[PDB]
């Protein structure tokens, strides 16, 4: 006698939003914002470098821990929480602008610089650098006077960019715990490093006295760095208190560093990380870690966004 | 709905129907029947798919810290990155937060408009053989069985041939 | 607007209408009547309800002072601060205007829908007892007197009652 | 003879805007954007910290216009203009970093860091400081010599937080109005003083000369500080022109910051703030300050966005 | 598209029609015709045009440099610009494709509800004088020459005149 | 018989995208996103000041490219790559700060500050600043001791703006190749600068050292500046190393900066800048630069986003 027509329904459909009303029950939806976690570092087909105990500003000088580390190569670098970018106390002028260039660097080349020295000492070390016991920075010189409280004489070294791309140089300064002690090792009278180039102009003065016993020290080290460019000049004007970079260092190419305290994983594949853990998701946004690196979905504040799939849901 | 089909005439969904989205549900002779449209239920389908895999989206923009979680940055510095991490988390979560909406909005009314679709065009099949009674059903008013209906299921049906006979029936 | 009734063939809409805002006006034997339609207004009232809470918002993302109006930070992270600043205010200021004139667009397409879903509702209720005008009324081709109006109002007339008479009136 | 039906209308609608017209008439439409206001800071329910004439960094050290909020409590922080965070001529190293930290403290708490003196004097005051006439910092100890010219001997103190929050410590560098009234306090020859601890490294030396004579003086002090934490050390290494901290301080809680000119009301309530009042609004967008503080609408250009609440009008 | 019109029933359009977007194309005794409808054209056209003006767009907001092409900033300041800008141009490439996306999807099914606006008018001349065929003609049942063709086109078709004769005809 | 009705197509429409699909083509569309170009700066209507080989920064204290510059005004300000802000090596401290504000600055009018001296040396020059041969600064003046080795003594100076206008002063600081030829002019014994204000509190010491021979120098000069406010008063306490400032600056009013290596052209009217040229376009966004600046289209990702203007596209 007659033909009907309709649409299907379900006894138990989910709850959306729309521009006019919450909570309108739909047939099918399905979530948009991205919860679900890896908690490991999924670097599957990547050039991973983890860390460890090396501080990556480590890298550069050459700390007992960081060794190892001296020449590495990387598309992606993990820094740990027990990292350490020194073995001397002290401290980078800088530092978070270098870890920031070392991160995205894709690993460090070394070079020598080639400084000789005349009528001084070199080997200067310590019992917090320890290999065989005292010892020091692996790309670093402790430059001293000959013996005790000998006259530190004013030189002069000087390094050449000779590639293509900027160098990365680095050099020290000491602060002793003590105007004592500080000239213990280079004598007394003001002591000046002066550092220039094209870009650069600048200079440094020591600072002796007192300090708490870091590491059993009373004393530190200020690492300096610049940006050396193509065919530009170096030059380290200093009369004590010096710290001499032996090696130069050169950027690989390209990666990303990131900072966790999870395992690393090379079954699980991944582009958004943080510190907890791998994002792996499609969905365009995510609840999750608001710092998330990588290419990641986008942060925002709702746990939860569902989207309708199916058709609204009238039931019987 | 904006179309007024789904929750509006139609006053309910058949939860029967576990064979597509749309569909005829007939009695007639021989009893009564329900099946699927799959042309109707495709095309909404295929439109929601569409939806689908343009917001599931990868942005092959890679972004890296400005932030350190182990060794903090100066404080000045530090509140300048927190805030405009924080002016930019909250556009996305506006964003996220409205566009969802406008598309659930869209995809409802979108359904609501392939229900309409099919019924507008079934009535066009009919012409005069048949009237509206309101709640989405059309009366025959002639003598229609089983194959008379799969006649129109499948979009073949033919007016003239039961014209006389059911304009006499008014 | 996108459904033709309002500003479409319905010419123009009734000023003395402070009743509701849809409604029937009619003209039989008693006389000319005009009564507002409670159950299409409320609809259209609850979604343009649901829109202003939804966006009546607040954010409970609270953000504090990085300028100083007494005291002017440096000037190069106070240009930072600025640069930042200006691009989010544009990005509000972008995202406000598209917002309103996306909601205005489809409050509109929204009301002349939920007119044309009464419309579209009363002539299947009359089914073959009336005919169209054009103009968005029913002439009816047989006697309806103001308790016959109240049948359709209340959604409750019969169509069978006058079907013979009127559709002898061919 | 015929039943007809329509909607409504009205002689005077309002113009609103759409994605394919400006200035369509509807029914009823509604702002969107507030621009009305409160002159007022309104802090009902609020723990509040009006300063009026004392600087909010001025709380930490002690002018004698912050005598009575060397300790303050708030939920609400307000400076104002005419505010002073100094009495002898002076400013802060890295000032707006601690004034943000101090903005949302909730208050501070003081503690005494326990340093006493072997042969020296510590009443330094001046005319600029005064409360019973000359006096100096509530908070601070003016470290000088027995009398004029007088040898300062090297001294190292030392202080330990006992606690589970970071301390906020602030000592003080002396620079004269001349190297002759130098001498006259600490004596001649170079003085310095080297601060350091786990996290912070670094030290300090005065700068004598002749500056402009603010507040009735050509000398200045120069206020510094570091963030302490827990069971780490400070340790002050000086032998003159020092300001010595007497008590340390410590973060209470939360709260917020704003600056404004207008006066205090525990009548109306209030989290959006801005310089000219309070923003009190359920509006999601606002055109009246870009640099407004709290719980705010997003601040746009428009002064104005209507927004369609009623049908389109078709008038008569 | 949404309306059922476009790439719906109407299986396609008239490469022929350069005379407008709209338009009636006729065969009765004289033969065949085809002329464009510039009302309902002109409305499309008029909305589309709306459109274009809304959104080629001015922003008299005068943005200057932070960064340095000639001689770097510090790397730390440097990042964070170039952080939050990229972060903006996220901002920006995700509205610019979600604003054209939405225009798009609207600008479409304004165009079919444009054109089913103009069917449903002129369903509502003929009344009675004429039924669908389904794919978006009117078969009459009466005789109508070219004048009486144009009667319709703008709009003065009287169905009276011819209401017995075409009725006749059932 | 019958009437017909239908819409009009085209053998050959465009492919846009929209919500629900990719390449759906229509009628008509059209181009939302700027990528044509003006190779060209389009200065029409503006008055423009080309830099050239003269460093923005140089206006200041005039090395000789800038003696057409130390009064400059201008609506556009253009900066070359082969511009130079220096004659005699040196830095700007702050420069890029400086560089922002000088941008906007809508050019300067300079006033002298009237510095008279007593037994002493003016007229330092070098063979780098060269115009008659060996000349300087045109603002500034090299301070010497009268002969070789001769004493520096500690003068004052000071200066007052005295228009409603915050005053741009800037000194600089001599760095000599060596303790040696420092001494050679200002004679040996430590040397100091101060500078004081309202604001401003702060002092200066000089570094000498051998530095790589930049334009035929193994010294340094650097240039300091602070922002004086109406009524306040700059005080320069000094013993040697100084450069004087003559004549103090003034900012004009409202202006553009941008840096770029295209030719100027006054044919054409711009508002939106970059390096290579101008954006003209009414277009929202724009795919050409990030870094354009002035009045622009939004910078999108996207080289292509097409806009519907036609209806859907059914052929036959
Ligand atoms: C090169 C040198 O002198 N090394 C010595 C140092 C330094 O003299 C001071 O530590 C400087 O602060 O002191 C030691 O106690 C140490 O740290 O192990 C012994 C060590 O041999
Ligand atoms: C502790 C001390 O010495 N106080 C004296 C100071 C300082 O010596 C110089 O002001 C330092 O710059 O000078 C006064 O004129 C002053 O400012 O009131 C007198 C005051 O008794
Ligand atoms: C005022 C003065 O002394 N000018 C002389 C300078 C400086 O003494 C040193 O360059 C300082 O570093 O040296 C010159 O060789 C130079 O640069 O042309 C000669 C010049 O007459
Ligand atoms: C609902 O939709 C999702 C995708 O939106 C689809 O994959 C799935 O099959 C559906 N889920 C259920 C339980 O039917
Ligand atoms: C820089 O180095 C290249 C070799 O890579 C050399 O040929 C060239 O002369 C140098 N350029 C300058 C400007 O010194
Ligand atoms: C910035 O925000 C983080 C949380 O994302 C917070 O833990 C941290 O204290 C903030 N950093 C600064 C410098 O205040
Ligand atoms: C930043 O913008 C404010 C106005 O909001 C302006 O008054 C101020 O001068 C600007 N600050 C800087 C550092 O230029
Ligand atoms: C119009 O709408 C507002 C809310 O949008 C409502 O509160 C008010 O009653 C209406 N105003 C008038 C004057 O009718
Ligand atoms: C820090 O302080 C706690 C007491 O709160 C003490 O028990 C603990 O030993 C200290 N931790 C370290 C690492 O010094
Ligand atoms: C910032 O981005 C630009 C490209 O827009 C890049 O060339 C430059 O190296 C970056 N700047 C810094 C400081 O890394
Ligand atoms: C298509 O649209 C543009 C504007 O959107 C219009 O100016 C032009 O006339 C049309 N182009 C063509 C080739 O018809
Ligand atoms: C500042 O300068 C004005 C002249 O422009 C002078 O009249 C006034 O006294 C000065 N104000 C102060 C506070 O020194």
């Amino acid at each position: 006698d007659k033909i009907c027509l309709g649409h299907h329904a379900v006894s138990n459909g989910t709850k959306v939003n729309t521009l006019t009303e919450r909570g309108v029950e739909v047939v099918n939806a399905t979530e948009t914002v991205e919860r679900t976690n890896i908690p490991r570092i999924c670097s599957k087909g990547k050039r991973t470098v983890d860390l460890g105990q090396c501080g990556l500003l480590g890298t550069i000088t050459g700390p007992p821990q960081c060794d190892q580390f001296l020449e590495f190569s990387a598309d992606l670098i993990i820094e740990r929480r027990e990292g350490s970018d020194v073995c001397y106390p002290g401290k980078f002028v800088n530092e978070e602008a270098l870890r920031q260039i070392l991160r995205e660097s894709g690993g460090i080349d070394k070079e020598a610089m080639g400084f000789t020295y005349s009528g001084i000492r070199t080997n200067g070390a310590t019992s917090s650098c320890r290999r065989s016991g005292s010892s020091f920075y692996a790309e670093m010189k402790w430059l001293l006077s000959n013996t005790d409280n000998a006259a530190f004489p004013q030189m002069t070294k000087s390094y050449k960019n000779t590639r293509k791309n900027p160098a990365l140089i680095v050099w020290g300064i000491h602060h002793s715990g003590s105007t004592a002690e500080q000239t213990k090792l280079y004598g007394s009278g003001n002591k000046l490093v002066t550092v220039g180039s094209s870009n650069y102009q600048q200079s440094f003065v020591p600072s002796p006295g007192a300090r708490t016993q870091v590491n059993g020290q009373s004393g530190r080290i200020d690492f300096h760095w610049l940006m050396l460019n193509p065919n530009d000049t170096v030059t380290f004007s200093f009369n004590g208190a010096f710290i001499a970079p032996d090696r130069a260092s050169f950027l690989r190419g390209k990666s990303m560093g990131i900072q966790s305290g999870v395992q690393v994983d090379a079954d699980c594949e991944g582009d958004c990380y943080y510190s907890g853990g791998t994002i792996i998701s499609n969905l365009p946004f995510q609840n999750i870690d608001s710092r998330a690196v990588g290419k990641c979905p986008r942060y925002v504040k709702q746990r939860s966004l569902l989207l309708a799939t199916g058709m609204k849901n009238v039931p019987e | 709905g904006l179309f007024g089909a789904i929750a509006g005439f139609i006053e309910n969904g058949w939860e029967g129907l576990i064979d597509g989205w749309y569909g005829f549900r007939h009695q007639n002779a021989q009893g009564e029947g329900t099946a699927a449209d799959y042309k109707s239920t495709q095309s909404a389908i295929d439109q929601i798919t569409g939806k689908l895999n343009r917001l599931i989206e990868k942005t092959n923009q890679q972004f890296e810290l400005i932030d350190n979680e182990f060794t903090e940055v100066e404080k000045q510095i530090g509140n300048v990155i927190n805030w405009t991490r924080d002016s930019i988390t909250e556009v996305w979560s506006y964003n996220a937060e409205l566009l969802v909406a406008m598309e659930n909005q869209h995809t409802i009314d979108l359904a609501d408009s392939e229900m309409d679709k099919l019924y507008e065009r079934v009535k066009r099949q009919l012409r005069e053989n048949a009237e509206e009674d309101g709640t989405g059903c059309f009366e025959i008013f002639h003598k229609c069985d089983d194959d008379c209906m799969a006649s129109i299921r499948n979009n073949t049906y033919d007016h003239s041939k039961y014209r006389e006979e059911a304009m006499q029936n008014r």
